[PDB]
């Protein structure tokens, strides 16, 4: 619940949560892919 | 008139207090 | 309409009432 | 405290309480009623009372509405044909603009033509919806189908007149009938010095008599007027005593011998003797009473009646014959009695509120100049008698009539048959 | 100066095509306010005015030269009303902060 | 611009402020993960 | 200076509250915690019912007796109910106190239940009591706010129940909800409180709610104008908040756009009423929306004043009267348990500045769900997403 006071009631603040993890999944999603590519094709 | 009746029952479609509400 | 809308039969003189206030009406 | 009523030489009378209560009431009573019009000027009284917002020669109307809002005080325009009060209330600390936006209101109004123009759809509307209630209707249409010049003139507006009143006409008014003399100011809330220091200032300017008080004159008739509604209202009224006679007190006490308004919610009002012999004969839904206007140089007492269409002739009737066994002697001195108790409560409980105090101050001023304490009027009350009543009624079922009616009057009766 | 406003006057020219100052002014907001409280006859008579140049503007032409508005008869109708219309928003904006 | 002189209208950016600062702070950080500037 | 509101009480546990005036007149009422909320939906009507019932007959007076002697002496006898409180008083000339306090006592106890008339009566009205559209609105907004709760039911209840209504049943709401500790005697005006205890002593001496955010549409365009309510969840009565909301309410004051605060024991209904034109409706939707947000991230110590002095000149006093003021005494006995006097009143008034304001606006309207109740040319009325999505802003 506290999050929603917090982060997600706001919405400026629901844009920054959006947008601040938004920048920190992607690099994560692409390495994990990348990461998934690599196991499965090991060559 | 209008008291005849009243709202009809949406149980299978409420869920299951302000406490909640923050979480739902 | 009558703008917006709202029985006791009067049985005194009128008093129309208005002013800078939001009510405004008439009683016996 | 008490109300020390002085009349300034200007002719303004100014009285005060200064109950030191919180918040003070502070209003101006200017015998300005449509009575005080004439017949050029229908409609001139209507837009003066729903024009207290247009921008005084010292004030904006912004300023107005905003300021008394700030405050959170209130103008409010009160009128009667007979006359007419604004009022201000505020906290004690606020009333000194208070009395600034009033005594501005009252005695410099600009009433600009671009303003006063806005105002007439506005002026459509009070005039409509204060005919909701058919009552309206009726006892308008009464005090018209009776009188000929001076008090058949209608509270409301005409439908032709909006788009015809000019602001020179309402201004016309204000310098005629809105004269210093023909004013008195009531504060409660106030130091009755400061009212003096106030007053002195803008009232007493107009100092004038003002235009002559149209005489009333009776004329008797009937006016009907079929609309279909459910029920049917129908108002028979007879000329009666004038404010300032015992013979008023007489009237009053036979309008609460007769019946004049439920004391229990729901209740049948059993004693009401209209209501018991409109009840012993018909099971119908009904409302009887007695109606009772009296004004400075006339009165109209009579009987109003809502009915079922259907059976609104033989109820009329009922109630008629009532009134004639009251003409006839046909009364006890105990119903007299419980008529003078519910006269008396019903004015203690008129003037126990602030407002209902400081227009009966008010009123008294305009009327005799004097205050008389709500002590005084108890033993005059008591003063009138069962004959005097007998009286009264005798009168009534003796004068030519007036009567009002509107809705299904396929079955109400016409005046030379009641 | 004076002289000078007259000779402004002049070659302003809106006295050619038979118009009065007040008749210029732009239509701003407050200058609606104010047209509109004008006594009919003066908005009627604004009308014929304005609507005459328009003709007269539309054939390239001006009217006879007597005919133009002399500064000196020229006067200012919009002008008086205009002034409270503007002290109105002044008052408002204000009582605002 | 005079309109804008006022100490409500003072009171009004000052609550205001912070908000604002957030939708621009957003945007900042969203620049940044638009473009991974270099 | 000001009155004392002196508050006593006796053997069943009635309380006898009394604030004395210089008015002459008095109006002495009985309060009872006993409303709509208390009802099981087998006796939806029953407390509608015994008033209509009540005020004719008793047993010591039959029939009239009662209602003929209150007119014998002057006074004026009214009850009301609501969902939660139940009140029957008497304006009178106060040395008619003696009578004015042993009538109370007949109507609350000794009562004789004319039911089928009554029943008749309820019913018809009823059948035309759908003309008052506002109260056809506020009590839906009810019912579509506090669904499955005994907060939904109508004061009058449904036809059904009026029709299938016996004396039993009657004696049983009576007999249930008519105890001792749950009656305020109040009294206010020309009144002595030793002389009313001594009158209570002698007579009367016997004696999970929960807001769900949703909408009902009531379509019918035959009707000219519609009326829609907008409410969210209120503080409660007890709550402190209520006076910060009041001050909002104060801020706010397209046609008749009224705003209430309905309290009820620790719930409520805070929002606006509004009849409009139909084509209007949505700006008028917009508009209020509008509001509602500016005061709770944009409000002006100016605006909270004029709503802080609209507020003072609310609060009822003596001036205001003596059934206004019992009528408060009553209230303020049952539910706060103490009548609040008008200082504490102007020192919870002066404490509100516009932070707080916009924190408790904050906390209440903003972002919860909103019940709406229209009647009328209602169709471009918005629904619930365009509704809640004006319930914030970007």
């Amino acid at each position: 619940s506290r999050l929603y006071s917090l982060l997600f009631r706001r919405t400026s603040t629901f844009a920054l949560t959006i947008a601040v993890g938004a920048l920190f999944f992607e690099r994560a999603f692409d390495q994990g892919a990348d990461a998934i590519y690599e196991h499965i094709n090991e060559g | 008139s209008h008291t005849d009746v009243k709202v009809p029952d949406f149980s299978d479609y409420r869920r299951a207090s302000k406490e909640s509400s923050e979480a739902r | 309409v009558l703008d917006v809308k709202r029985g006791q039969a009067a049985a005194r003189p009128l008093v129309a009432t208005v002013g800078l206030n939001v009510p405004a009406s008439v009683r016996f | 405290q008490d109300l020390e009523f002085t009349k300034l030489p200007n002719g303004l009378v100014i009285a005060s309480l200064e109950n030191y209560a919180p918040l003070s009431r502070i209003g101006l009573f200017v015998k300005a009623g449509s009575r005080y019009e004439d017949s050029n000027n229908l409609g001139t009284s209507h837009l003066l009372r729903l024009a207290s917002s247009l921008t005084t020669k010292g004030a904006s109307s912004f300023k107005i509405t905003r300021g008394i809002e700030a405050v959170g005080g209130k103008l409010s325009v009160t009128a009667t044909r007979e006359n007419m009060a604004y009022t201000v209330e505020g906290i004690r600390s606020d009333i000194e603009i208070l009395m600034e936006f009033l005594l501005n209101v009252t005695t410099a109004p600009e009433f600009r033509r671009w303003e006063v123009a806005a105002l007439r759809s506005q002026l459509k509307i009070d005039k409509a919806v204060a005919f909701q209630n058919s009552q309206t209707r009726i006892i308008e249409n009464l005090h018209d189908v009776a009188y000929k010049n001076a008090l058949a003139n209608p509270l409301y507006c005409p439908d032709y007149r909006m788009g015809k009143i000019t602001s020179e006409e309402l201004h016309y008014f204000v310098q005629n009938h809105f004269t210093s003399a023909r004013m008195a100011l009531v504060g409660l809330g106030v130091s009755h010095s400061v009212l003096k220091q106030v007053a002195e200032q803008f009232l007493n300017m107009r100092g004038g008599l003002g235009l002559a008080g149209a005489k009333a004159k009776y004329r008797g008739g009937e006016i009907r007027e079929q609309n279909g509604d459910n029920l049917v209202h129908a108002a028979i009224v007879a000329e009666s005593a004038a404010i300032g006679n015992a013979e008023a007190n007489a009237f009053s006490v036979l309008q609460h011998l007769l019946g004049a308004g439920p004391h229990i919610k729901r209740g049948n009002n059993t004693t009401s003797l209209l209501s018991q012999s409109v009840a012993k004969g018909s099971h119908q839904p009904f409302d009887v009473s007695a109606f009772n206007a009296s004004y400075s140089d006339s009165g109209l007492f009579g009987i109003y009646t809502i009915s079922q269409a259907a059976a609104a002739g033989e109820v009329i009737n009922a109630a008629y014959n009532q009134v004639k066994a009251v003409a006839q002697g046909n009364l006890s001195s105990a119903d007299v009695q419980a008529a003078k108790n519910k006269l008396k409560a019903g004015y203690l409980m008129s003037v126990e509120t602030s407002e209902g105090f400081l227009s009966e101050i008010g009123s008294q001023a305009l009327a005799a100049g004097s205050y008389m304490p709500p002590s005084t009027v108890l033993q005059q009350i008591d003063s009138v008698a069962d004959a005097d009543v007998v009286k009264a009624a005798k009168k009534f079922v003796s004068g030519k009539k007036s009567m009002a009616a509107s809705g299904n009057l396929g079955h109400t009766p016409f005046l030379d048959e009641l | 100066l004076d002289g000078f406003r007259k000779w402004y006057y002049n070659a302003a020219g809106f006295n050619k095509l038979g118009l009065m100052r007040d008749d210029t002014l732009h239509e701003t907001e407050d200058v609606k306010e104010a047209i509109r409280r004008l006594p009919e006859d003066l908005y009627n008579d604004r009308m014929f005015r304005i609507k005459r140049a328009l003709d007269l503007t539309m054939r390239h032409q001006i009217l006879p030269k007597d005919q133009w508005t002399k500064y000196e008869e020229d006067k200012f109708y919009l002008e008086p009303y205009l002034k409270e219309v503007i002290r109105e928003r002044k008052e408002r904006e204000e009582w605002a902060k | 611009l005079s309109r804008f002189l006022g100490p409500r209208y003072r009171e009004l950016a000052r609550n205001w402020i912070p908000t604002a600062g957030m939708w621009g702070t957003v945007g900042a950080v969203g620049l940044v993960w638009a473009t991974d500037w270099r | 200076s000001v009155p004392e509101t002196q508050v006593s009480i006796l053997d069943n546990g009635l309380r006898v509250a009394s604030e004395q005036s210089s008015h002459a007149t008095c109006t002495v009422g009985v309060w009872i915690d006993a409303g709509s909320r208390y009802e099981t939906e087998k006796n939806n009507g029953a407390g509608y019912f015994l008033e209509h019932l009540a005020f004719k007959g008793t047993k010591n007076r039959p029939g009239n007796a009662l209602e003929k002697e209150v007119e014998s002496i002057g006074a004026h006898l009214n009850a009301y109910s609501t969902r939660e409180h139940t009140a029957y008083l008497i304006k009178a000339l106060s040395k008619d106190l003696p009578k004015v306090v042993e009538l109370l006592a007949d109507i609350v106890q000794n009562s004789s239940l004319q039911i089928e008339k009554e029943r008749d009566v309820i019913l018809r009205e009823m059948q035309e009591n759908d003309a008052s559209m506002q109260n056809v609105v506020f009590d839906y907004l009810h019912a579509t706010a506090f669904q499955g709760t005994p907060l939904a039911q109508a004061v009058e209840g449904p036809s059904e129940n009026v029709r299938r209504l016996s004396r039993t049943d009657l004696t049983d709401y009576l007999n249930r909800h008519y105890k001792a500790p749950r009656m305020v005697l109040a009294a206010a005006g020309g009144v002595e409180h030793q002389q009313l205890l001594d009158l209570a002593q002698k007579h009367l001496s016997s004696v999970p709610c929960r807001f769900t955010g949703s909408e009902i549409r009531h379509r019918d365009d035959a009707l000219p104008l519609a009326h829609v309510a907008i409410a969210v969840e209120g503080p409660g009565w007890a709550n402190p908040d209520n006076v910060t909301l009041q001050v909002a309410n104060a801020i706010i004051g397209c046609q008749s756009f009224q705003t209430f605060n309905i309290s009820y024991s620790d719930t409520g209904l805070l929002g606006a009423h509004f009849v409009c034109d139909a084509m209007s409706i949505d700006d008028m939707v917009f508009f209020l929306q509008g509001q509602w947000m500016r005061l709770c991230t944009s409000a002006t110590e100016s605006e909270v004043t004029r709503g802080k002095n609209i507020l003072r000149n609310a609060l009822v006093s003596h001036l205001d009267g003596t059934t206004p003021v019992c009528e408060d005494i009553g209230r303020s006995l049952l539910t706060y348990g103490r009548r609040i006097p008008l200082a504490e009143w102007e020192s919870r008034i002066q404490e509100v500045d516009a932070q707080m304001l916009r924190d408790i606006c904050s906390k209440y309207f903003y972002d919860q769900c909103p019940a709406v109740a229209g009647y009328g040319p209602i169709e471009q009325l918005p629904d619930y997403n365009r509704i809640r999505s004006g319930m914030f802003w970007l």
